[PDB]
């Protein structure tokens, strides 16, 4: 919630710390409306390149394990 | 990337129609442990033939 309101959000934490007082189920489908509420904002299209960069940066080591590598 | 290299020990199978039988062994040279050899010699009074 801190990253939330350090981005400039500022009913929507209000709304997610005044839910826990209670911590009700009658009020919860708001938190359910608010977790669609952020997918209908769009795409993150961004680049080829940078979006496998996501996910090829690796940092493999020689500190894990043997017996779980194996019996895995 | 140096990706580390994970070696199992893979316990190499065979089935029983592809076990080969055996390989006998047929003899090289004599299996010798001695050999001769010409060393000196020293008479008593430790002087030399």
């Amino acid at each position: 919630l801190d990253n939330m309101r350090k981005a400039g959000l500022t009913d929507i934490p209000k709304m997610i710390q005044d839910w826990l007082v209670d911590c009700s189920i009658e009020k919860f489908p708001l938190m359910a409306k608010i977790y669609s509420w952020s997918f209908h904002v769009g795409f993150r299209k961004q680049k080829m390149l940078d979006a496998a960069l996501d996910q090829l940066k690796t940092e493999y080591t020689e500190d894990v394990d043997d017996e779980m590598y194996r019996e895995y | 990337k140096t990706i580390p290299t994970f070696e199992p020990k893979e316990s190499i199978l065979k089935k029983l129609e592809d076990i080969k039988p055996e390989q006998v062994k047929k003899q090289t040279k004599l299996f010798r442990i001695f050999e001769p050899r010409q060393l000196p010699v020293y008479r008593a009074n430790g002087e030399k033939e």
